[PDB]
């Protein structure tokens, strides 16, 4: 049953698939990521993400928590810099009250001040748990040094803003970004009809286009964090294509040519170019993060502090070889096969399928059958890949480094 | 998704909402500008900032 | 009934010592909860009111009449909040029986 | 009379002035600032600065404290990015044991591990007290973004390095930078002879030239840190001359032309300050020159909202000075302000002892206040303009803090 | 005297519990200051030796004879650190006396 993607008049993009599954899944996708804040309400989206189990107009916090746990269902919130997604899942016989709870949480929050005052300590704890690993801190630093205003805003709340986020900021953010023209309700294992009825009892009242965000501006730069870790982490990126272009497909083929994760446990032109010169342990991959107005593409390296320099240089040199046309067609075909297998294994699970449909909805309002994509990825051709490379090797870079950076090079040396 | 590759959990954050641990993650008695810093400390005299 | 009420009011006396009805509610578990939720201002105000009362009692004295509370002026600051505490409290209870 | 400067054959400089002051001061100056560390021993100079009262080989801690407080004397440590200076002062009848204590502290420390383990909490407390004001944090951030290796090292210990600085790192730093060829012993109110004679009991142990420090490399870059302070403390600097180069002076005349802080306890006191004005804001010129490199630029404190154009206005004023738009009376007033500031800096006893000290380590020679006056006079109008163009062109480094929603970037600035 | 000291070392009996001599010192203020100034490895060995001796005294056992602490081998580790504590202590005392 192909997703019956339908756009209600207001703008909500309802989509569904009656897979007759035992366990269904219903998610709601809003264009309300951290990029829509400014310098006055930083970290508001983090508290909004952590405030999904608060008192709503229709159900209290106790009723929501005990009612979702009574049927054994699950309510989760996933957030990127562009999008938020509130997802519930459970047995088909309980998804009516699951949609009651989820649509109450999305549409009618209360944001009581004692509840958010209790939640700010959980905000600090969640930020510490998230920054327990070096990759998260170095990607947040990389975005902060790469962009000026929009995509430079962190996913996690800054340290000074804890204790300062109020109920009025959460209410203003919800009233300015949780409108019907920025929302898609996606249901796997449910009938399309019910989605619509819940889309009129809810999701239809807040119907503006909301507050438009600013265009993200590239800045470049490098931020370094000397913290005495055993391994040096370093990300060097440049501006790339956005969501909705074939150059984004070229950049995805370029990261799968350069290396985008091990297929084999315990173990890529990059990896080969590093390993032919350095016998130390390392981990070199290609990073690509594309959002609807701008993208970042570059290299990510983990290495011993001492070798951190030339390893980075070796990785950079490999990309320069791809910028000089030094590639084979069999390598590009293997990269295309890796990319399409990764896409199919990403959509083979139920929650990944629901997320994909959701993203497509908010992004283009349309569903692109897995098949369609396959032929478009195939459209990318060798020269196209080379092109994206030269974009990276030329565009001003942004560098986030962390560790013992005594032998980590700078951008003017890199 | 497709773009995520192996960096998804880094470009994405997921609160558990409803379903190593945090490792235990002061106050001191309290303008001009541009005179290079020269910090000073003493055995008897309290330390100070000469910003 | 206002006559009765106002009369009882003067009779209770909590007015004389500059204290609104709410100021005189025993701190049971629930009342305590509501107290916490109180916006800081009311809380700080509540405190001075109570502290003042204590001082006066110390001297077995009452405030000048003018400063006395007025049946009409008296506002119930905690009532709106307290109800919630009770409502939430009851909800949890019924759910327990489930 | 005037200062006397014998250079001992092991390299130690001895400078003395006997003015028969009732309180005499004796300081010792070492080229062992924070620029001589690398990424493996960051914050070691901060713990060395705070470790001046630790049990020394010659004197136990109790004595090194109870003996200085018994005569009422004072022992202090002042540190820049290049230089450290340990200074004692007291009555002339007690400066013999004051030199005993000071030279024991400089020459023969012990650095016991329990003492430094107790001192690391004081290191954290001192860093918090120092970063209680925004200027200190924004200057440390400005140096960190302006330089690559040497002068980018912070004066205060980083947060991760607390708990990690050991006795061996302090011993290695002392043995590699506290040598006689990098030390000057300067005494006001004492006889030169005794200084010479106190330079033999100690300051004879390490005769090397020390482990010289890497050359500082400029990097550029702009760092902005949202901290909430309504005021966006923003410093925008570029590379400038070293202390010695003649250009240096020109840059000092340029900051006194642009404005070096108020002279009254607050307007039209600066080309910058003058450049429209309907709000509360502070704007001055920043200059910090070290023996291999210098930073010159502008420093602004302003309301977050106006933070942009105010910075732009200040920048535009410097561009006017880069276009030759200046008057000779303004440069003469800047020279008078600079020379009056120098004379009032050396009019106090501890400032005089520091100056002599710095001159010693820097050039090994004493430059009479008079000499300087004529050299500052040497700077001429064009020279000032020149330094300006250096700033207006050279890659900038920007440290910003506050609510930076309207604070511009370097490519926009 | 050396052989009679070895005989007294065997007669004291703390070597049969695997203890050193400095483990048997009564923890006064100076002894606790000397213990606090120990390095981490020496402190950990001292705490393990004390815990093992307490366990052996609990079960009323001793170590096997090959595992006893040879008089010659015993190391007076706390001694160096202790002297200092006493020296510092006395210096301070003298200062006050005078």
């Amino acid at each position: 049953q192909d997703l019956e993607f339908t756009k209600l008049p207001n703008g909500l993009v309802i989509a569904s698939l009656e897979n007759y599954a035992p366990l269904s899944r219903i998610g709601l996708f809003v264009k309300a990521g951290s990029r829509y804040e400014d310098s006055n309400n930083l970290g508001t989206s983090h508290l909004l993400r952590l405030a999904s189990s608060l008192t709503t107009k229709g159900a209290s916090s106790f009723k929501i928590t005990r009612g979702i746990e009574a049927v054994g269902g699950k309510l989760s919130v996933t957030a990127t810099r562009e999008n938020m997604a509130y997802t519930v899942e459970g047995i088909r016989s309980d998804i009516e009250i699951l949609m009651e709870f989820l649509l109450n949480v999305t549409t009618a929050p209360e944001f009581r001040r004692w509840e958010v005052a209790a939640l700010r300590s959980q905000l600090k704890i969640d930020k510490a748990v998230a920054f327990q690993n070096s990759q998260t801190r170095i990607i947040e630093n990389l975005h902060d040094v790469a962009y000026k205003n929009a995509l430079a805003n962190p996913l996690y709340c800054p340290d000074y803003r804890m204790g300062k986020i109020t109920s009025e900021e959460l209410h203003y953010f919800v009233q300015n970004h949780f409108t019907s023209a920025r929302m898609a309700l996606v249901g796997l294992g449910v009938s399309h009809s019910v989605l619509k009825q819940v889309a009129e009892q809810f999701l239809n009242m807040r119907g503006g286009l909301g507050l438009a965000g600013a265009k993200a501006k590239y800045r470049g730069g490098e931020i370094r964090e000397q913290n005495g870790d055993n391994l040096v982490h370093a990300a060097i990126v440049a501006e790339s294509a956005a969501i909705g272009n074939a150059e984004a497909n070229a950049f995805s083929v370029l990261q799968h040519l350069l290396g985008a994760g091990p297929h084999i446990k315990r173990g890529s032109l990059l990896s080969q170019s590093v390993a032919k010169g350095s016998h130390q342990p390392f981990d070199v991959s290609a990073f690509n993060a594309s959002y609807s107005d701008s993208g970042l593409f570059g290299i990510y390296t983990i290495s011993q502090a001492a070798a951190a320099g030339e390893v980075i240089n070796a990785a950079y040199n490999q990309v320069k070889a791809v910028a000089q046309g030094n590639l084979s067609s069999a390598d590009v075909q293997a990269a295309k096969n890796k990319l399409k297998a990764g896409y199919l294994m990403s959509v083979e699970t139920s929650e990944g399928f629901l997320s994909e449909i959701g993203s497509q909805a908010l992004a283009a309002g349309s569903y692109m059958p897995p098949s369609t994509v396959l032929q478009q990825i195939d459209s990318v051709a060798d020269a196209d890949v080379v092109k994206a490379a030269k974009k990276f090797v030329s565009g001003k870079k942004s560098m986030a480094a962390s560790g013992n950076l005594g032998h980590t090079p700078f951008l003017d040396e890199l | 998704a497709a773009r995520s590759g192996p960096f998804a959990p880094v470009l994405s954050a997921t609160s558990r909402g409803v379903a190593g641990a945090v490792p235990a993650a002061p106050v001191l008695d309290v303008q001009a500008a541009a005179r290079p810093l020269v910090a000073t400390v003493g055995l008897n005299v309290p330390a100070s900032v000469r910003f | 009934l206002d006559g009765f009420r106002k009369w009882y009011y003067n009779a209770a006396g909590f007015n004389k010592l500059g204290l609104m009805r709410d100021d005189t509610l025993h701190e049971t578990e629930d009342v305590k909860e509501a107290i916490r939720r109180l916006p800081e201002d009311l809380y700080n105000d509540r405190m001075f009111r109570i502290k003042r009362a204590l001082d006066l009692t110390m001297r077995h004295q009452i405030l000048p009449k003018d400063q006395w509370t007025k049946y009409e002026e008296d506002k119930f600051y905690l009532e709106p909040y307290l109800k919630e505490v009770i409502r939430e409290r009851k909800e949890r209870e019924e759910w327990a029986k489930k």
